[PDB]
RNA sequence: CCUCUGGCAUGUUGGAACAAUGUAGGUAAGGGAAGUCGGCAAGCCGGAUCCGUAACUUCGGGAUAAGGAUUGGCUCUAAGGGCUGGGUCGGUCGCGGCCGGCGCCUAGCAGCCGACUUAGAACUGGUGCGGACCAGGGGAAUCCGACUGUUUAAUUAAAACA
RNA sequence: UACCUGGUUGAUCCUGCCAGUAGCAUAUGCUUGUCUCAAAGAUUAAGCCAUGCAUGUCUAAGUACGCACGGCCGGUACAGUGAAACUGCGAAUGGCUCAUUAAAUCAGUUAUGGUUCCUUUGGUCGCCACUUGGAUAACUGUGGUAAUUCUAGAGCUAAUACAUGCCGACGGGCGCUGACCCCCUUCGCGGGGGGGAUGCGUGCAUUUAUCAGUGGUGACUCUAGAUAACCUCGGGCCGAUCGCACGCCCCCCGUGGCGGCGACGACCAUUCGAACGUCUGCCCUAUCAACUUUCGAUGGUAGUCGCCGUGCCUACCAUGGUGACCACGGGUGACGGGGAAUCAGGGUUCGAUUCCGGAGAGGGAGCCUGAGAAACGGCUACCACAUCCAAGGAAGGCAGCAGGCGCGCA
RNA sequence: AUAUUAAAGUUGCUGCAGUUAAAAAGCUCGUAGUUGGAUCUUGGGAGCGGGCGUCCCCGCCGCCUCUCGGCGGGGCCCGAAGCGUUUACUUUGAAAAAAUUAGAGUGUUCAAAGCAGGCCCGAGCCGCCUGGAUACCGCAGCUAGGAAUAAUGGAAUAGGACC
RNA sequence: CCGCCGGGCAGCUUCCGGGAAACCAAAGUCUUUGGGUUCCGGGGGGAGUAUGGUUGCAAAGCUGAAACUUAAAGGAAUUGAC
RNA sequence: AGAAGACGGUCGAACUUGACUAUCUAGAGGAAGUAAAAGUCGUAACAAGGUUUCCGUAGGUGAACCUGCGGAAGGAUCAUU
């Protein structure tokens, strides 16, 4: 129940939950012992990946997968598929004939990993690259500042 | 042949891709193991930069590990349980990664009894009057029994395991993915994941 | 390309290399070596063009299998070995012995060296290790695996070798303010002390390199490769000495060299 | 189409033979309308599921257009529903009640019942499976009458009347 | 070099175009003494192909009993050249062409902490061993077929081919087990301290699991270590191997030790790379506006396969994903790029073509070998073309270089 | 003869037209698109340098941090960090195959080319001196400075700092 | 009745300045060329035709070619002739 | 050790059949456009062109055209107390 909703048991590689026999109830407070790293370049690995219980192999924190390669900002448009959204990279190509621009977009999509709570559309986020993880994606999110106007 | 790549399916928008080369033995695939229980059957198969890939396609022993114990005797894959990816592996009995097996119990067992000094499978007075005592009779006295002794409310094996034993195979899940390796290795299902996944099988039979 | 190519054309072939147009269609290759094709100097060219020793392709074939030449003194029956930065070129009977440094400009210089010298080398180490059983490698540049250094010697550091015994013989630790050349891009064959060295976290790294001479000018962390401790240099340097000039100052300097001196 | 309740004695006779002509049913090598006024007659088609359906059009249709695929037997899987249950702890009164305090499945779980479909798979046969029965042949065009409806009881159903 | 002139009118000034002018390619006409460079079957027909050639290969150092040559020496095999053959390597480059292919190719940029890598270099490589088994080629000889770079039977005989497999090594070392034994204390059970035969394990690589936190990184589920087992069982592996040149020394006589190459292997680095991924960028086209999707569209979970990360594929879930910032489709006289021609500054046009990348070998498909091929101067199919046939059968691929036919302005 | 460039300001960003020569939708709304007023640290202060005072030029007033590291109590200011609120822009640096192109050097006899040559030397030196440069390499990506312009944030049912 | 202010409809006026000009205070602020932005033309014909789509009951509308042709067609103004 | 063979699967040429799509062409008759020409019928237009031409729209007409409605000046009136 709750997490498990799977057809196999969502278990996170790693850690083993089974070694324990001590007075004081059965199994700590706590209860499990979390698996998660940091994801490094200076990225505040947050509290809702550590405390929080769900499991992802695709969370950049806690789950297999290095961030490595690029990093780029863009901003939320969707977020109808799930653990994973689309975000919209707006930029004004350089034509030279005529010494001006043309705007252009790329939704890329995007994985976001449910550390992530509370995150909304016309939300910049940063994501970085990393390994071929759908067909399309290719990168995950690691920050989300969504503080464009609209509420704290 | 059977190949495996991108260029032959559409894009991100739905568009047709057009084929710019032609199938590429490296953009390529085999047909599959779907090793079945039964006696050792393994054939090789070379490879890319040659090396092997041995393809199990029947089996029966299989280095499973019962992880709290850290015991891990090599076993009888007495036959396959539940399988989360379809029910008809399941059915046609075909070992691959993350199955649920079942496991002779009877290495654990063994050992629990030569390390634990207790017995394991209930039983009313077979088990216990010749082998046991054997076992036990201390002649010795004073150090082995004091080991024994600190091995205190520590044997304390679950009631799920228990059980199995008494019974005698062990739910066992496959960590191993034989049509590569070989082997069929895998752990023995404890504690959490054991419950949720004899919650599934009793689903399963209604 | 179906396997691996064993060609190599002229002009395809790098600059370094002062190979000409009208010659033929190909260039030598190296061989798979010590150093990467494009950082190499084909023993062939050195011998045939830059030691002017043989004439052609077969008189470098002849030359070589007497078994004179003598790359980081070993003996070698290839004329496409690989001989690049810091090896030696023990030449041996003539009794040269050689090192290959990048001059100013950049294309492997000759460069003759005393005997005593001509014993040890000089190089950068990729990486340190520690294989099975807990015994520590490093791995040089142009790929001695030494095994039991000391821990000390770090990444982008340099090990003087010994090359009869092979084993480090001496070691300088990569800081500011510590002797070096660079090996690539455009501020190649020139030395400094180094000023600077900026991480960024992994977009590779920068490192500044104050000239002897005032300019300063900078590159990235892979090209430099350090040769002393701070001004004194563990080897010879070609004369230009690692300086370069502006091709005015250049331009001066072979004018004064012209009519007043003779 | 086959059967049970109920009813009958094959429809104003029986017997023997099994020729021609007939009446009513079938089958036919190869060809396939050459027959004939004319494809008259019979023959093909046919059920369901899944695809897939043109010109033209009053935009409603045309349409089951056309055109394809599947169907048996067996052994499994999956999917679809109902009912009832916790007021447990403490007190007191007669397993039941009444009071007070927790709990409060508020992601629900537990036990007990019940039609019937549908979808998927494995095996299986002398490729046979809407096995009898029931059950559209298609298409291109022209002439007429919009249509549906009606009409000469006993030769004319039509383009006639409406 | 930041250029204009002729032509509408009876004349005029304009708008405007036509026409001239100058470059560059392709062709062609007419002409042509000398010398140096130098493009050249791309445009049409990725149409067809007579003939010949274009990939072979041996050192001191893998197998020589051709006897084909010859020694100088016998008899202690072997001496020295050496056709042939087995073995190893190479044939994946080079060469050619530009048909396809429009975020595809390709260019710049970035990843591989998501994989493979012959070789090259550097690491590692503790009772048949005074050395085992049988086989096969050339050779010799029987042959069969009309015919092929067709082969069958019978004789033999090699190995670095193919197989098989031992001494080392310290009843010793370290992990468990532990017959037992000893010392201290105690009313004694007990408590503490020691020693210890006999057993199992007695690990580089592989597979699985568990425990801890030598060296590393912006970054580990990394490297290294500990425990448990497993062996991807003969078709896991190194474990433990064959060749050549000189030729020495034993507190010692018949034995035991020895340097210098060659070749080989498992794992690691190394190079050459390869392979997929990241960000940005392409000609026309709306008489192309919606497109994609239970036959993978776009996500998710578990697998499968694959060298590995991914709907690569299967299963079960979810309903996604792209689009007027031009998707989807269509066209292209479209291989991409470096570049080329023009030019004041801006541009326009071109880039089959000598470098780089890609693609393909009449067309489509499949695959063996091998590190590397979905090779075509490899196979197996079908189709299309073609060639001998004794009619049963057999062989083929110039978009290599020459050459021809065909096509054409070329 | 044909393609194609200049001529062609006859495709026009630079830079063309649209009263009458060809051309402004019959009108208004209208989303996407494109475009968008003014506004916030400024004079000054103090010195080195030039034509007692004036007019021009050049380093200074990246803030804070000491919660972090050190080039039984401390200083000293560097590594880290509230990284420059977040871009564009510019400037610098790196990184950028060669050939081509531009462009150094150099009597291929000149030149197109090429990459070399040139010297001492009676040769007794048994040789020597040298070149094989530099620039450019859109857009994108990376690095540091600048912060005018143009976008963009921050405290408004309340929020920033304090042993 | 006589002023002034904003905003309309125009008018006259001139060497503002433009324009081939007739003219225009805009048609000006243009080789001293860039406030913003939409629609649009690219010799004359063929032809707003054919064709496809679309709308409409119809009539028709919107969108909209090419082959072929052809050295002018055109505007403004002048002198004449009529 | 192990050949031929065979069930099934997998890739899948290839063929047969429809379906769409692009291009290229034949066609009785029809109805355009252009160009040649020393034709035929007129006289629409430019002078008030002898009915201001012109627009949009309807019907008609051998042909240019005419007429109806509402527009235009690009008129043959910048003006009528
Ligand atoms: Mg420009
Ligand atoms: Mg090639
Ligand atoms: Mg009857
Ligand atoms: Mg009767
Ligand atoms: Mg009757
Ligand atoms: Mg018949
Ligand atoms: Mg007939
Ligand atoms: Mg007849
Ligand atoms: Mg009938
Ligand atoms: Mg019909
Ligand atoms: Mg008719
Ligand atoms: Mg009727
Ligand atoms: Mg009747
Ligand atoms: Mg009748
Ligand atoms: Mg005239
Ligand atoms: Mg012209
Ligand atoms: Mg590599
Ligand atoms: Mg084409
Ligand atoms: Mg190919
Ligand atoms: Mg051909
Ligand atoms: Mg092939
Ligand atoms: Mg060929
Ligand atoms: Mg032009
Ligand atoms: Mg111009
Ligand atoms: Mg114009
Ligand atoms: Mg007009
Ligand atoms: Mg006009
Ligand atoms: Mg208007
Ligand atoms: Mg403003
Ligand atoms: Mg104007
Ligand atoms: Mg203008
Ligand atoms: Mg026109
Ligand atoms: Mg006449």
């Amino acid at each position: 129940a709750d997490i498990q909703t799977e057809r196999a048991y969502q278990k996170q590689p790693t850690i083993f939950q089974n070694k324990k026999r001590v007075l004081l109830g059965e199994t700590g407070k706590e209860k499990l012992p979390r698996y998660y790293k940091n994801i490094g370049l200076g990225f505040k690995t947050p509290k809702e990946a550590i405390e929080g219980t769900y499991i992802d192999k695709k969370c950049p924190f806690t789950g297999n997968v290095s961030i490595r390669g690029r990093i780029l900002s863009g901003v939320v448009t969707k977020m109808k598929m799930q653990r994973t959204i689309v975000i919209r990279r707006d930029y004004l190509h350089y034509i030279r004939k005529y010494n001006r621009f043309e705007k252009r977009h790329k939704n890329m999509s995007v994985h976001l990993s449910p550390c992530f709570r509370d995150v909304q559309i016309g939300d910049i986020v940063t994501v970085g690259e990393c390994r071929p993880l759908s067909k399309t994606v290719r990168f995950n999110v690691l920050k989300v500042t969504k503080a464009a106007g609209t509420k704290k | 042949g059977i190949s495996r790549d991108n260029w032959h399916k559409r894009r991100k928008t739905g568009g047709k891709r057009k084929p710019y080369h032609k199938k590429r033995k490296y953009e390529l695939g085999r047909p599959a193991a779907n090793t079945k229980i039964g006696p050792r059957r393994i054939h090789t198969v070379r490879v890319r930069g040659g090396n092997k890939k041995y393809r199990a396609l029947r089996l029966d022993v299989g280095n499973f590990s019962w992880g709290s114990e850290c015991c891990t005797r090599k076993t009888r894959i007495i036959d396959v349980v539940y399988n989360a990816s379809n029910n008809e592996l399941v059915r046609t009995k075909t070992l691959v990664k993350n199955c649920i097996v079942l496991i002779d119990s009877t290495p654990y067992r063994q050992w629990y009894e030569s390390h634990y000094a207790l017995p394991l499978g209930r039983k009313k007075g077979a088990k216990l009057t010749p082998e046991e005592e054997e076992i036990l009779n201390k002649k010795r006295s004073k150090k082995i029994q004091k080991k024994y002794d600190e091995r205190k409310k520590n044997a304390k094996i679950s009631s799920l395991l228990e059980e199995q034993f008494q019974q005698g195979k062990l739910l066992a899940c496959i960590a191993s993915r034989p049509g590569q390796c070989g082997r069929a290795d895998g752990y023995v299902l404890e504690g959490k994941e054991l419950e949720f996944y004899l919650r599934k099988i009793k689903a399963r039979k209604g | 390309a179906r396997g691996p190519k064993k060609h190599l054309k002229r002009v395809a072939a790098p600059k370094h290399w002062m190979l000409d147009k009208l010659t033929g269609v190909f260039a030598p290759r190296p061989s798979t070596g010590p150093h990467k094709l494009r950082e190499c100097l084909p023993l062939i060219i050195f011998l045939r063009n830059k030691l002017k020793y043989a004439l052609t392709g077969d008189e470098v074939k002849k030359i070589c299998m007497q078994r004179f030449i003598k790359i980081d003194g070993k003996v070698r029956a290839d004329i496409t070995y690989p001989a690049g930065f810091m090896d030696v070129i023990s030449i041996d009977k003539t009794g040269e012995n050689f090192r290959l440094i990048y001059d100013t400009k950049g294309r492997f210089a000759v460069h003759r060296i005393t005997p005593e010298e001509a014993k040890y080398k000089l190089c950068k180490v990729r990486k340190i290790f520690v294989g099975t059983k807990g015994i520590p490698h490093l791995v040089t540049h142009d790929a001695r695996t030494i095994r039991y250094p000391d821990p000390l010697i770090k990444m982008n550091d340099t090990i003087q070798i010994d090359l009869e015994t092979g084993k480090i013989t001496d070691f300088i630790k990569f800081d500011t303010g510590n002797l070096c050349m660079v090996t690539g891009g455009a501020n190649l064959g020139r030395i400094g002390v180094i000023t600077n060295r900026e991480r960024h976290p992994g977009s590779f790294d920068v490192v500044h390199v104050k000239d002897a001479n005032g300019n300063s000018f900078a590159t990235r962390l892979s090209n430099i490769f350090v040769i002393g401790k701070g001004n004194k240099p563990w080897i010879s340097l070609p004369r230009g000495k690692g300086i370069r000039l502006t091709i005015a100052e250049e331009r001066d300097k072979r004018l004064a060299a012209k009519q007043s001196s003779g």
